[PDB]
């Protein structure tokens, strides 16, 4: 039932910026809690954000100074901007919405280097 | 027994909550393992889906938005 | 979790606590909830007979004195 | 496997009582054994503990005045009481561990103001 897609991934230089956008069906105004986690190669899913209806967006302390999530409601989309890019920030990003249980897209690759 | 309080298949998160709150103030516990049952134990006793969504709102979520982020369930 | 590490009807009370401690040793938690782990959920998980014998042993015990306790079941 | 508790009964304060457990078959085969207390309106309370190999433990409330003892030859287990005070007024149950817990029906200690 509840479809969801990330994209906007891609390679990127050290310092840059990337906007990741996850695609839901229906209205986004229907769930009650979305955000975005992220998980490198070894390392256990980390948190990075998250919006729960009527709440301020709560963000990680890694990524604070340096990303936003945000809501488009004409789209129907999820955003999460990423600026500032670092190594450490290479990952498969994955958002989630909760409504009757959490749904969750599989993900896009993001990956920040030296190259490109 | 804290352990045994276990959010029921339709119960709502704000009774599940109340029932957990009340027997958390009788159990015989430091305030810091009380805080880690408050954070944790919480989480890891509600019904299925519930606990999906709550786990999947990451570290430090207030008990409000756990509230509302369960409320479609 | 170490709230799933359940010791078996069938099981000897030294592989639980090994189970128990392994899946402890993991653990995200601070060191007095995991002393809380180690004085109380291990007891509580504990199958019938030897949870009724842990308890009766008070606060305290080491797990030494748990572990010679519960050699009869 | 049977436990019975004696030695209870009505004393002034600062006076001394000694309760005995006796258990059926021999006493040597439990792994561990002890006392609990429960006065009224109030929760069972941990007195004293024997693990076999180990040291005795003892309740902090009673630490300077109680010990415990096992006396093998009886097939007893002794808990001798001193410096008796009326906030010690309980029931009082001994256990024994082997294949599960069993405990006996209590022996009743009052300590108050009488004759």
């Amino acid at each position: 039932d509840v479809q969801l897609q990330e994209s906007g991934g891609g390679l990127v230089q050290a310092g840059g910026s990337l906007r990741l956008s996850c695609a839901a069906s229906g209205s986004i105004s229907r769930f009650n809690a979305m955000g975005w986690w992220r998980q490198a190669p070894g390392k256990e899913r980390e948190f990075v954000a998250r919006i729960v209806k009527g709440f301020d967006p709560v963000l990680a302390d890694s990524v604070k100074g340096r990303f936003t999530i945000s809501i488009d409601s004409a789209e129907n989309t999820l955003a999460l901007q990423m600026n500032r890019l670092k190594p450490e920030d290479t990952a498969v990003y994955y958002c989630f919405a909760a409504l009757d249980t959490a749904y969750w897209g599989q993900g896009t690759q993001v990956t920040v280097s030296s190259a490109a | 027994s804290i352990l045994d309080i276990r959010q029921g298949p339709k119960e709502p998160f704000r009774d599940y909550v109340d029932r957990f709150y009340k027997t958390l103030r009788a159990e015989q516990a430091s305030q810091e393992v009380k805080n880690w049952m408050t954070e944790t134990l919480l989480v890891q006793n509600a019904n299925p889906d519930c606990k999906t969504i709550l786990k999947a709102l990451g570290p430090g979520a207030t008990l409000e938005e756990m509230m509302t982020a369960c409320q479609g369930v």
